[PDB]
């Protein structure tokens, strides 16, 4: 009890885990912008993805909402993993 | 040259708790029904700017030592503080006109200048040199603009009839 | 000889696609600029053919006399390095390209309609199949021009944005004063 | 604060239409506001002219298939 | 009497050394002080929420402009106190914050573009007033020519800002294409059940909204904030994000949008989980203000917004003066000047501050509690306002994100205050030179005012009931 | 006043054998340094190796 | 006792004058964590001279 | 076909005519040194641009915004009688607003070239 | 409607798929605001309305600004470093 469940799950449930976890999201959106070689280019390209994205989102979800659901999580995974 | 309208206006509409007297007074009327109180919030101003800069200077100066500000800063201290003072008069004087503070001496000035120009055969608000269309877009134009005083100055110049009273 | 001059728009249409690539594909930027004002050329041709050469001559002296001249005032006097449009370096971009290009005029084209249903949000746009009758009517007793209707309204019913505007040119001889000059004391 | 002036100075195109889709709004209240969408439908119909495509769409077609 | 100002200035400016620019700026800062005593009686003509249309039908004044305005002239005035009035007498504080030449005609000049945004009832002055503001606040970056990272973030803001006004233009010229106006009044209910405008409506709040920093393209002006002076960072950060959100609160342009609860969501998880390996302070700083746009966002999506919007505006610009003022009173005891121009960049550059000015990490505490917002402070009756109204109009998941988002953000505010509250070695035990009475003053208002502004909720409450009801 | 040109050096007698050693090695080692110059400026049809061949000779010389 | 930590726990560089290096220019860190100055007074002493 | 479409036509496809006379009729067997360009001159691979003064591209910067209030000027000129006294006024602001700008290019001597090497007007102070 | 569009719509790929200048940038910014006018005033002129006229010589003077202040701060760029590159904006 003491070692695997209060010490172990229960803080990976807990202080450990969301530390782990938001140490790894963080890594992740902060290495999106990847080259300081020129901010200009790749700001642009984002401004393009988000709007050609958007535009195919609200496509599928005027299509139907429950085929959008997995494009988000599939996104926050490329964002955040 | 008619100084009839073109479009329909609100009659006797309710700014606050006290009457209306005009909606869109003109310049001269409202520097003219003035009150003693407006002037010396003029010269409340003219004098609380310098002030100011002096009580700043004295609170932390620019330098080390504590050095009178030049009399460039001071003569435009008074200049922008005669115009702040103007705006603040020429605003207490509108919103009596508007009925959003006491208004009685005006109201009682407006009918008996009013009356005085039936009297005389002369058209109420003036005769204007714009057309009826220009009358309207510069009423348009100046209608409620001391709400952005705060921004820009606007007055009305230009003697329209679409001041919110009754015809007569 | 009649319909000699029908595809005039369309001919400009082309035309403008040939010079924004050549604008995108020109070696030496200067080319670029120049193919910058034969686009401006076209874009005023296209405003004289559907009635608006009063803008096709206020564009003509606006952008291309100072804008444009402005423009190569600058790579005349600045070192603006360039690389060339090769395939190692820019062919990456063709799928996204493409992907943007068809979403973005689609998109651009559907946006203009008020049908609920998507595909026929497209199919309206390409609906310019009939023409318009132009009538003649007897009312306008003046000389009024677009010029002329613009000047109105823009000192009358619309003063505030001229006063605004006013500020915006202060900004454009204040700002570069601020940022190119070093004042001395 | 320029609207239903034309390129001459003038009332525009639709202007009528407008005028009366207004009026019928003046008229009413937001839960009667929905009187004024044969208004509306007429002022768009003039602005884009969607109703009378589709119709001339028709007659065309008429013109197309049942001859050729 | 902004535009008097701006006409006095530009020749008062020129007519002038660069000895007197600091004088100068005393000046105005006592001509708004001034404007904001004697002419901010006008609420009264507001009273019933009575509301007036000017210069044709091109402006809207209504008692929530009314404030934002105050509140920008308020904020002017703080700003401008830091440029007016030296920190220190010393030779490093001469060389580290001087007023350049046209400074304060270029903030008058934003400021102006600023309400002329919250004041717009058409979209021809809206989009004269944005470009009024991005053209001015372009060379507020520029200003600071000597800085090879302050002219790369003016010239990356002047191309991105760019392309957003390009997307709002377009939108604005679709409407007209549409509906044959450029006036929001023109839509009712029945034009918008009967026209599906979504798409431009849409397009105009994201071109407004990526403005400020909205995900996910917040990484842009995050680097402009950590890449200009510490003194232009403090105005760039806040007057544009007030300008534009309370232009598209007092619009009702998104109210149930399922495009703007997503980026919502986004621009939270962004800007609470990517503010937590930030090492230096103005990105930190930037995530948190990333994230309270975000909790802005939210009641973009409400229809009756107006309390909410406005408590949680002022709070925040009143947290986000303080907590800059403190990172600006602490640079006299950092022991590494970094920059001519950013002295102070690293978190860890506070470490014992407490040992110096016990007080002053007091001020950030404070601070921080109320960003994370702990009763009784400011922010907590914020975040409370907003989650009222998401939760009355049924925004049951995003009220869990905010709840987590408020969350992650605690540890990178906490990281200033661990860090500002451990142990040093080489403390302070005697200095010479005092910091200046009138900053020193206004920072401990701002606390007081974030402190003990809780007293007189009943008192604001029942006037909003009579202004804005 | 009159000012020198570009790469002047005043005249200066050396009182020694062993400065003016030092002296000679580095305005060989311009000419050597200088020698593409050389090549670049005068449209010269012969190689940068040929231009440092001719300065050592008349160093030898 | 000090080595620097961060607010999620992470080591952090103590930012000196050690590097701003002519050493650690070019390498290709992300914006949040890459401490070459490039306004530096150490680097910018010829600047426009 | 009218005479103005003619015209604006005919001048530019036409153009070419003593052009391709000159290039079918003139000698072309060119030297190297006469495809050359000066008496003197040389320049190794040190730049591509010369240090220019700030008035030099500040004219051009200022011209845009010049330009444009005395283009913006051209409504009212075609407008003047229908905006009778109001537009005046109103035009009249306009170019005051304008006018202030203006007074401060003038008062900070923005197109104003300096000059660097000064003539010394200090004194000649011996120490005794 | 189709000119402005399309003129839009490349120039705003020739922006983003720049590896190369940053006179493009500028260049492809002024077409896009080009092909917002050629819009604005093909429905100005099948409208009949003159807002769209006015919105557009109002585009015309805020661009002619927004050159200014842009090559304005391009030539602050360049004091500072004396060479605008390939990359780095
Ligand atoms: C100081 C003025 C003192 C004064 O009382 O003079 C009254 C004088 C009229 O004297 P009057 O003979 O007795 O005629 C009485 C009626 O006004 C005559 O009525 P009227 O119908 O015959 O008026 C005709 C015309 C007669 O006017 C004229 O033609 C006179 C021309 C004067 C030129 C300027 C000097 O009036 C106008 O149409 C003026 C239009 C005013 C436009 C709005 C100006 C207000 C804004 C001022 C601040 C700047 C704006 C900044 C905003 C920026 C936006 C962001 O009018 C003016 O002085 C106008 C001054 C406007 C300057 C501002
Ligand atoms: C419409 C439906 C939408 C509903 C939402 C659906 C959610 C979709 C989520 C997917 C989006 C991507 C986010 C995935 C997390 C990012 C980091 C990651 O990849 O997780 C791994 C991380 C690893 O830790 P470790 O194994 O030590 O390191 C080696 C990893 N290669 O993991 C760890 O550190 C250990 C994890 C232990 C478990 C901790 C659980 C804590 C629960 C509270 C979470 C609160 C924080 C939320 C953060 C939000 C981040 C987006
Ligand atoms: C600025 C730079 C210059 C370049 C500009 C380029 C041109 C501009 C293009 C348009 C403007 C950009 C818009 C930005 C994207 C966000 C738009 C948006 O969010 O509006 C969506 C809105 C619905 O969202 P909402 O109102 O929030 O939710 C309630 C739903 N009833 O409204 C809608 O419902 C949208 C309607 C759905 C249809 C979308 C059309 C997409 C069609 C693409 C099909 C392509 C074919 C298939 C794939 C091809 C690939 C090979
Ligand atoms: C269960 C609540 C919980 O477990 O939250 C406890 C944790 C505490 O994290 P920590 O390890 O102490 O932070 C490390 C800070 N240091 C390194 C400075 C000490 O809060 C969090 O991380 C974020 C809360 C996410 C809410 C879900
Ligand atoms: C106004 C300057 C703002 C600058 C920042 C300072 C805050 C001033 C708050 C006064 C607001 C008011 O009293 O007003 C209440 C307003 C609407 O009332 P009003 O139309 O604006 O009339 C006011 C007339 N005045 C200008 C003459 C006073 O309701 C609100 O939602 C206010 C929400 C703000 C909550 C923040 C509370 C801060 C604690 C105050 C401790 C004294």
């Amino acid at each position: 009890i003491a070692h695997h469940v209060d010490k172990g799950s229960l803080y990976r449930l807990g202080p450990v885990g969301i530390n782990r976890l938001l140490n790894k999201a963080s890594y992740n959106v902060i290495n999106l912008s990847s080259n300081t070689r020129s901010s200009l280019s790749m700001n642009s390209m984002l401004i393009l993805i988000t709007i050609v994205s958007l535009l195919l989102l609200v496509l599928v979800m005027n299509v139907n909402f429950i085929i959008v659901i997995p494009v988000l999580i599939s996104i926050l995974y490329i964002l955040f993993s | 040259s008619s100084s009839t309208p073109l479009v329909k206006t609100s009659v006797n509409y309710s700014y606050g708790d006290y009457p209306l007297i005009d909606a869109d007074p003109h310049f001269k009327r409202v520097v003219g029904y003035m009150r003693p109180s407006d002037y010396g919030v003029i010269g409340l101003a003219t004098a609380a700017l310098p002030a100011g800069i002096c009580f700043a200077e004295w609170l932390d100066p620019v330098k080390g030592k504590f050095a009178r500000p030049s009399v460039k800063f001071l003569r435009v201290a008074t200049m922008l503080g005669f115009a702040v003072g103007f705006g603040a008069a020429y605003a207490r004087s509108s919103l009596r006109f508007f009925g959003v503070t006491e208004n009685a001496r005006e109201y009682k000035k407006d009918e008996a200048q009013m009356a005085a120009r039936k009297a005389a055969g002369l058209e109420p608000y003036g005769t204007s040199s714009l057309t009826p269309e220009l009358q309207e877009i510069a009423a348009k134009n100046s209608a409620h603009s001391i709400a952005g005083l705060f921004i820009f100055p606007w007055f009305n110049f230009v003697n329209h009839p679409y001041h919110g009273r009754e015809q007569k | 000889m009649m319909y000699l001059t029908y595809y005039f728009i369309e001919i400009t249409i082309f035309l403008a696609i040939l010079c924004t690539i050549f604008i995108i594909s020109a070696k030496n930027p200067m080319v670029s600029i120049l193919y910058m004002i034969a686009l401006f050329v076209i874009a005023a041709m296209y405003l004289y053919l559907i009635g608006l050469g009063i803008f096709s001559l206020l564009y003509i002296m606006i952008y291309i006399g100072a804008i444009a001249v402005l423009f190569l005032f600058i790579i005349t006097l600045l070192d603006i390095n360039s690389t060339e449009l090769s395939v190692k370096s820019n062919i990456r971009d063709l799928p996204l390209v493409l992907i943007s290009l068809i979403v973005l005029t689609i998109s651009g084209l559907m946006i203009y309609s008020n049908d609920s249903i998507l595909i026929n949000k497209l199919l309206e746009a390409f609906g310019n199949d009939y023409n318009t009758i132009i009538t003649q009517d007897w009312f306008n007793i003046e000389n009024t021009t677009l010029l002329t209707t613009i000047g109105n309204v823009l000192l009358t019913n619309n003063a505030f944005i001229l006063l605004v505007l006013a500020i915006v040119l202060l900004l454009g001889i204040i700002g570069p004063i601020s940022i190119t000059m070093k004042h001395k004391e | 604060t320029a609207a239903g002036i034309s390129l001459t100075g003038g009332r525009n195109r639709c202007f009528s239409e407008w005028q009366s889709f207004m009026h019928c709004t003046a008229k009413t209240d937001a839960k009667s506001r929905a009187q004024c969408l044969p208004n509306f439908e007429d002022y768009m119909e003039c602005l884009h002219h969607t109703k009378e495509k589709a119709r001339l769409r028709e007659i065309e077609s008429v013109l197309k298939q049942k001859k050729e | 009497m902004l535009i008097l100002a701006i006409i006095s200035l530009i020749t008062f400016v020129s007519m002038s050394k660069l000895s007197d620019n600091r004088a100068i700026i005393r000046l105005i800062n006592i001509y708004l002080i001034l404007v904001l005593v004697l002419d901010s009686f006008l609420y009264l003509l507001f009273l019933n929420n009575q509301t007036y249309t000017v210069m044709g039908e091109l402006l809207i004044f209504n008692s929530f402009t009314f404030y934002i305005d105050m509140l920008i002239y308020f904020i002017m005035i703080v700003i401008s106190s830091l440029y007016g009035y030296n920190l220190y007498n010393n030779n490093l504080y001469k060389t580290l914050f001087e007023p350049k030449k046209e400074l304060i005609i270029l903030f008058l000049i934003n400021i102006l573009g600023a309400l002329l945004i919250v004041h717009s009832n058409d979209f021809i002055t809206l989009f004269v007033a944005i470009e009024l503001q991005s053209y001015s606040i372009y060379l507020i970056t520029a200003i600071y020519n000597s800085s090879y990272k302050a002219s790369k973030a003016s010239m990356l803001y002047f191309f991105m800002g760019g392309i957003l006004s390009i997307l709002i233009a377009y939108s604005i010229n679709t409407y007209y294409s549409v509906l044959n106006s450029y006036t929001l009044h023109s839509l009712d209910s029945l034009i918008i059940n009967t026209l599906d405008l979504n798409l431009i409506l849409i397009a105009l709040s994201l071109g407004l909204l990526f403005k400020i920093g909205i995900a996910p393209l917040h990484k842009w002006l995050i680097s402009i904030y950590e890449n200009t002076p510490i003194l232009i960072t403090i105005y760039i950060s806040l007057i544009p994000k007030i300008s534009i959100l309370s232009y598209l609160v007092l619009s009702n342009i998104s109210i149930n949008s399922l495009v703007i609860s997503i980026l919502a969501i986004l621009t939270l998880l962004v800007g609470s989980v990517g503010g937590l390996l930030q090492i230096k302070i103005k990105r930190l700083l930037a995530f948190s203000g990333l994230t309270n746009a975000g909790y802005m966002m939210l009641l973009l999506l409400l229809n009756n917004n107006e309390f909410s919007y406005l408590y949680y505006i002022t709070q925040y610009s009143i947290s986000h003066l303080a907590i800059f003022m403190i990172i600006i009173f602490s640079i006299y005891y950092i022991n590494y000047i970094n920059n001519q121009y950013n002295p102070i960049i690293y978190v860890n550059q506070l470490k014992g501050l407490i040992h110096d000015n016990a007080y002053l990490v007091l001020s950030m505490a404070i601070v921080v509690f109320s960003f994370i917002g702990i009763p009784p402070l400011l922010g907590f009756f914020g975040k409370l306002n907003i989650l009222m109204s998401i939760l009355n109009n049924g925004y049951y998941f995003i009220s869990i994100v905010l709840i987590v988002a408020s969350l992650i953000s605690a540890l990178y505010y906490l990281y200033l205050l661990n860090v500002s509250i451990q142990d040093k070695n080489n403390i302070l035990i005697n200095s010479n030179e005092t910091v200046s009475s009138v900053l020193s003053y206004i920072l401990s208002s701002l606390i007081i005012l974030i402190t003990f502004g809780f007293i007189y909720n009943s008192l604001i409450i029942d006037i909003f009931n009579v202004y804005f009801n | 006043a009159i000012i020198a040109t570009a790469f002047a050096e005043t005249v200066k007698f050396s009182g020694s054998k062993q400065e003016l050693q030092k002296r000679t090695l580095a305005l060989y080692r311009q000419f050597l340094r200088g020698a593409p110059t050389f090549a670049d400026l005068y449209e010269v049809q012969f190689s940068i190796p040929t231009i440092r061949t001719k300065i050592r000779q008349e160093f030898e010389r | 006792d000090p080595i620097p930590s961060g607010a999620l726990g992470q080591k952090v560089p103590h930012v000196d004058e050690s590097h701003q290096d002519l050493l650690f220019r070019t390498s290709h860190m992300v914006e949040d964590l890459e401490t070459y100055d490039e306004d530096s007074p150490i680097n910018t002493s010829d600047a426009n001279t | 076909m009218n005479t103005f479409i003619i015209f604006i036509i005919l001048i530019p496809i036409v153009g070419f005519a003593l052009l391709a006379v000159n290039i079918l009729l003139a000698v072309y067997k060119p030297y190297n040194e006469k495809l050359g360009a000066f008496e003197c001159g040389l320049t190794s691979f040190n730049q591509t641009r010369l240090a220019f003064n700030a008035a030099f591209i500040l004219v051009a910067i200022l011209f845009l915004p010049f330009d444009l209030e005395i283009s913006t000027l051209l409504p009212y000129v075609m407008s003047i009688y229908l905006v009778s006294n109001y537009g005046f006024t109103i035009v009249l602001l306009f170019l005051l607003i304008l006018i202030i700008g203006f007074v401060y290019e003038i008062n900070t001597n923005a197109l104003k070239i300096n000059k660097h090497n000064k003539p010394n007007t200090d004194s000649l102070i011996y120490k005794l | 409607m189709f000119i402005g569009t399309i003129i839009l719509v490349l120039s705003f790929l020739g922006f983003v798929f720049n590896r190369r200048n940053i006179i493009l940038a500028f260049i492809c910014l002024e077409t896009m605001l080009l092909g917002i006018n050629l819009i604005l005033l093909r429905n100005s002129v099948l409208f009949d309305d003159i807002s769209g006229s006015l919105f557009a010589i109002v585009i015309i003077i805020l661009a002619g600004v927004e050159s200014a202040i842009g090559l304005s701060l391009l030539v602050s760029y360049y004091r500072l470093r004396g060479v605008i590159n390939s990359y780095g904006i």
